[PDB]
RNA sequence: ACCUCGGAGCAGAACCCAACCUCCGAGCAGUACAUGCUAAGACUUCACCAGUCAAAGCGAACCUCAAUUGAUCCAAUAACUUGACCAACGGAACAAGUUACCCUAGGGAUAACAGCGCAAUCCUAUUCUAGAGUCCAUAUCAACAAUAGGGUUUACGACCUCGAUGUUGGAUCAGGACAUCCCGAUGGUGCAGCCGCUAUUAAAGGUUCGUUUGUUCAACGAUUAAAGUCCUACGUGAUCUGAGUUCAGACCGGAGUAAUCCAGGUCGGUUUCUAUCUACUUUAAAUUCCUCCCUGUACGAAAGGACAAGAGAAAUAAGGCCUACUUCACAAAGCGCCUUCCCCCGUAAAUGAUAUCAUCUCAACUUAGAUACCCACACCCACCCAAGAACAGGGUU
RNA sequence: UCUCUUACUUUUAACCAGUGAAAUUGACCUGCCCGUGAAGAGGCGGGCAUAACACAGCAAGACGAGAAGACCCUAUGGAGCU
RNA sequence: CCGAGCCUGGUGAUAGCUGGUUGUCCAAGAUAGAAUCUUAGUUCAACUUUAAAUUUGCCCACAGAACCAAAUCCCCUUGUAAAUUUAACUGUUAGUCCAAAGAGGAACAGCUCUUUGGACACUAGGAAAAAACCUUGUAGAGAGAGUAAAAAAUUUAACACCCAUAGUAGGCCUAAAAGCAGCCACCAAUUAAGAAAGCGUUCAAGCUCAACACCCACUACCUAAAAAAUCCCAAACAUAUA
RNA sequence: ACCCCUAUACCUUCUGCAUAAUGAAUUAACUAGAAAUAACUUUGCAAGGAGAGCCAAAGCUAAGACCCCCGAAACCAGACGA
């Protein structure tokens, strides 16, 4: 089964809190063939708002999306046509959460 | 010091359009000016060609702009000439 | 090599330079904002009960006193009609400060306990104190007068 | 002790290269030059309907000059003078 | 596959902070481009090489005047990564016939019509 | 296995686009009998050949289908017309095997050996904690899975070499790595002791002889402290062998009409080189086993049974010498004799802050923790020598 | 034969004298380690070493010499046999 | 040198195969494919060269190109100067890496196969040496000058103290299963303790946590390896104004 | 003169050779591009041209300028050899 970055692998609910699932869910996610993490609703929304906050308060004048979409320095000769939509956060099957 | 020369406006290469590169190298002892140098003659010819190209492009774009203005005036006058040569009758 | 590999593929050097240029720069604060500048109501009404009621107050140190010894000492003091209160210092000390027993304030520090009554039966409180020798009888007050243990023994005899 | 398998800069296993400060500064300089190019291209003078025919005469006359040269390609003249000056190779004193 | 690049009108819409960063009046635009090639056409596509040849920028660091018209702008938009574009400023106006032999372009992009080689 | 033609994907949107790439088909059928003639303009399978559409006009009337096919010559026929699974489908009119008895021109454009690339396969370490271990994940073993490393196997690629890079094992000499078989040090144990298991550190030193087999391997006999894993062009054939393997002879079984062949067995079968260049040709600290006593002590219910300290006796290795023995004899040798000396780091403790306890400390801090050899130097014609290829060296009183 | 090799004689050898070849040879003022590279470097990169020149010996390297590979493939190249 | 002797002649046999091919200087000049007893070759096309004739050739504005992503086709301006046709032929038609979209293989290969685009098979500088990465191209002399690309950064694990009686060996099941084998419920006293979160017991018994008090205050950086074979490999240096 | 700095012999072959791929000790001599159909250029004459034949809706006649070397195993004929 193909699995892409940012896809929930399994979902859990019930009369419990995060840490209780977080133990064995981290145990399973470490053993997965890709990078994986145990998230909650609040944790997932926290990561998304942190990512948009980092994109907003980035002090670098130059960004991968701006350079790629404007074809600055003729960089699309070494880039991929899918990098225009990945915006430098993806490299093959790998996702880099530290890129903005 | 190319960046500093650019900031002062004195090119970047000190051999570019300075008095140091454009003044005559020598003259006769009694005071007669030397015949002009080959590089300076070539630079003056290139600058004359550059200035003539500037003049040609400027006046060509200006002439095109006034030509477009005149075409717009002709279009508006043919639009505004909308007098009915005959007067309406019948149900009026 | 394919576009997707099991290993992190080596990038073209211009793309690597592009990433190293377009890395994220966090905002830098200027003068470092680190370097820049319940139970209380219930505990209050119960202490109101035991201070405007309950004339005789004795404050002792809450010695460890294993649980069977707690219950038996409590039950002797209860056959002889005084009570053991345990009320915490964090709600008791400011109550003294705004309720005038500030001379009794500097004694409620550390482990503390209250032997409290409406009948002044100091004789067994002190003979239970001699039965258990490691019990100080820190202080307290009789008829709204602050007394030390010498005053308690004088009032007893 | 440390060998890169095969050739250094090609293949599955390459010798790693890392970005230097001066290379980053060079790229930043070129990026600034291009942002300024973006601005000066972002402001135009005329529009397409205004420029529709403003240089047709000059382009036509330049192409007519090119046609005139390409048509005027043709062999050159020959001279009695040149042949009789080749006669001069036996010009002795006396 | 590597193809030509379509460049957004969004990056070619200017902004006010861009105007005061590079001081230039949106109304009354500048009339002529000073274009100067500052990068080789080697290791570049053939269409970019051809457009460099069309614009006349074969020799590097040799400035050239061009019209600030949309067609020339489209060519410079294709080849914008190999060139530097400046506005041609005329402090004392367009050259005339009597001052055409005493011109200089200068590094500031100001075509002066009178050139003395004398101190101010 | 395929060879020609067509449809779909790869090849998403003008055209085109390969793979011994993924699927589906074709070598016709049915209707008509103007399915007659002729003629602008076009398309075109990337050439040509071939193929495709068609206005108008004459004459009548009032084709479906995707591929559904074959050139020239020649043959048949009065003529019109018609002839190949020419399917190797741009088709030679008509021709098979075998060669180790082989030959020639070449090819590292192309295989076998070796190197190189890669790590599917192989090997190791760690993470996770199911499970086993009376209980107990973590003394020990370990599923599913994850992360990383190695380049010893079997492969895969065809990058140097086919105007030669000689080959399997064995002899000889070994260089190196440590992922340690033994000897050294230490931690844990389901470690009472002896024995063990597991982990850390350690590459100075060592790691046997035989029967069968060409064997590497493997089985077995006898030991030993141990009988390590690998790399070195599967180290080493201008140092050797040629038992095996793939030249020419022959036999057996099988295959084939036969020639002949078998990734089957068996008997036999030429191993050249006078060293030009690089490199090198005397760098003195040794390990191990056994015996005694400690001691039948510690330990242990008993059975069993140490570690330190010390003494002796050997063996090997290195260096050397002939007194005797022995080969022998103004001498060279071993089978004989003499000598052989430092540590090594894993960890265990004390004081003591960050963190007024404690804490062995990438806190400051404390403890466990070499000498020898050589060394002078135009007597030299010549002679002798325990010195020596020549040269050199020692003696000549 | 070997454990396990030793001693002696002859030839060879080395030196002196006379005579005097052959294969080989792009030019060489011809070192070591690691890396690189047509993927195994005396000659390239980084480091190390380094007065010059004979004579004897060795065979690890010069992918050493010899023989336009004796195995494999190719050629609309041959030949022998059935 | 007998799988068919030797010599002479046909014979200068033939060779899609190897080797070789001799003065100076300049200029243009790099590989879509189809057939083929063909893939070691050749013919046509394609590219290339020369000489002529003519007029448009590249870049492209809007509108236009089908139902079941990057882009392209077409294309007036515009910037430029090439293009088509005619005549005459040779030679290339055994291809490598890099970026991108894919296919095969192991989402192996300096692997194989297509496409788009670079570079190499031509110069120079850089990444250590260096084909294919980056910078740069049009040629000479100079003991002038401004620049291009262009030098890797990182160093990780301290975590509390004190305290604990009891309705009850809650009920059922079981020999007992007592908070802790499995089930229902989960109340309730002390100031404050779960009909018990881990251990631990055949079951019991025991000891930790959550709870009182106590008090400065939970102090809380949320992170993580190592191996191979001749000999580690520039020397080094934290602090003088881009 | 060396010492300093820079500099990976040549040819052939090939995608690519310092390559450890080929050839070469060195010198002297010898040793390898032959031609038609057409075209192009320059003359002569011109509805004709060429010293019969041939070509001709500007052609005809004349000239110039364009196509290598070595090498097999083989096949056949006639001799000579026990
Ligand atoms: C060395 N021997 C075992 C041999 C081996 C092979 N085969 C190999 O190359 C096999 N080598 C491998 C194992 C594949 C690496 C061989 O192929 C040969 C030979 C021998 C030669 C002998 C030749 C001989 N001459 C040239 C010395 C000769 O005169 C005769 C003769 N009888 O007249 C030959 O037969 C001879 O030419 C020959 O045939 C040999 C080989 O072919
Ligand atoms: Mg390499
Ligand atoms: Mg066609
Ligand atoms: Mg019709
Ligand atoms: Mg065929
Ligand atoms: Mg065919
Ligand atoms: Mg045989
Ligand atoms: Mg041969
Ligand atoms: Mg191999
Ligand atoms: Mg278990
Ligand atoms: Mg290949
Ligand atoms: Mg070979
Ligand atoms: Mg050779
Ligand atoms: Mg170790
Ligand atoms: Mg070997
Ligand atoms: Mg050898
Ligand atoms: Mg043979
Ligand atoms: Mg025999
Ligand atoms: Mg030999
Ligand atoms: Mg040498
Ligand atoms: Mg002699
Ligand atoms: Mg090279
Ligand atoms: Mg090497
Ligand atoms: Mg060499
Ligand atoms: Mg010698
Ligand atoms: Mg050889
Ligand atoms: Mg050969
Ligand atoms: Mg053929
Ligand atoms: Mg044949
Ligand atoms: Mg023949
Ligand atoms: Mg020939
Ligand atoms: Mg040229
Ligand atoms: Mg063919
Ligand atoms: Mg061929
Ligand atoms: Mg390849
Ligand atoms: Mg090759
Ligand atoms: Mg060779
Ligand atoms: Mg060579
Ligand atoms: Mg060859
Ligand atoms: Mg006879």
């Amino acid at each position: 089964t193909p699995v892409k970055a940012g896809r929930l692998v399994v979902e859990m609910g019930g009369r419990c809190e995060f840490e209780e699932v977080q133990g064995f869910l981290d145990q399973v996610a470490h053993k997965l063939p890709f990078a994986a993490k145990a998230v909650s609703r609040g944790t997932l929304e926290k990561m998304r708002k942190d990512q948009e906050e980092r994109e907003r308060n980035n002090q670098n004048p130059w960004t991968f999306e701006r350079i790629a979409t404007a074809n600055m320095l003729g960089i699309r000769k070494v880039l991929s046509p899918y990098d225009l939509t990945h915006k430098g956060k993806y490299w093959g099957k790998f996702y880099m959460p530290k890129r903005v | 010091g190319g960046q500093w020369r650019l900031q002062q406006g004195l090119a970047a290469n000190p051999s570019g359009y300075g008095p140091l590169t454009e003044l005559p190298d020598w003259s006769y002892a009694d005071g007669r000016p030397a015949p002009p140098m080959k590089g300076q003659l070539r630079r003056k010819a290139e600058r004359e060609t550059f200035a003539r190209r500037v003049v040609l492009l400027s006046q060509e774009m200006d002439a095109g702009l006034q030509a477009w203005q005149l075409r717009q005036q002709k279009l508006q006058e043919e639009q505004r000439k909308q007098e009915n040569a005959l007067k309406p009758k019948g149900a009026s | 090599s394919k576009a997707v590999t099991r290993h992190r593929r080596v990038m073209h050097f211009q793309r690597q330079k592009l990433m190293a240029v377009t890395e994220y720069i966090p905002p830098k604060p200027a003068i470092h904002p680190s370097c820049l500048p319940g139970l209380i109501r219930l505990l209050r009404r119960e202490i109101a009960a035991v201070f405007q009621d309950n004339r005789m107050i004795a404050v002792c140190q809450n010695v460890a006193l294993s649980a069977e010894d707690k219950l038996l000492m409590r039950h002797q003091l209860r056959k002889h009609k005084i009570l053991m209160k345990v009320f915490p210092n964090q709600v008791l000390k400011p109550f003294l400060e705004d309720s005038k027993y500030q001379n009794l304030l500097p004694l409620f520090v550390g482990h503390n306990m209250l032997l409290v009554s409406e009948e002044p039966k100091v004789k067994e409180m002190v003979r239970i104190l001699r039965t258990v020798p490691f019990l100080p009888l820190l202080g307290g007050c009789i008829d709204d007068t602050i007394l030390s243990r010498q005053g308690f023994i004088n009032y007893s005899k | 002790r440390g060998r890169i398998p095969g050739r250094q800069w090609i293949g599955k296993h390459r010798r790693p290269r890392f970005v230097s400060l001066r290379a980053k500064q060079n790229m930043i300089r070129r990026l600034e030059i291009e942002a300024e190019n973006h601005y000066w291209l972002s402001m135009p003078y005329m529009t397409r309907e205004q420029e529709r025919g403003h240089a047709a005469v000059r382009r036509r006359e330049a192409f007519e000059a090119i046609k005139a040269a390409a048509t005027s390609k043709f062999p050159p003249h020959r001279f009695i003078a040149d042949q009789l000056d080749h006669l001069n190779v036996t010009k002795k004193w006396s | 596959k590597f193809t030509r690049s379509r460049i957004p009108e969004k990056v070619f819409q200017a902004s006010p902070e861009d105007h005061e960063k590079y001081g230039g009046d949106p109304q009354n635009p500048h009339k002529l481009h000073i274009v100067t090639r500052i990068k080789s056409t080697r290791r570049r596509p053939y269409w970019e090489k051809d457009i460099i040849k069309m614009l006349g920028l074969e020799k590097a660091h040799t400035p050239q005047v061009h019209k600030n018209i949309p067609s020339v702008n489209a060519k410079l938009k294709v080849v914008k990564h190999l060139i530097r574009i400046k506005p041609l400023k005329l402090p004392q106006g367009l050259p005339a016939e009597e001052n055409m032999s005493n011109t200089c372009l200068k590094s500031t992009g100001e075509l002066v019509v009178q050139w003395h080689l004398k101190p101010v």
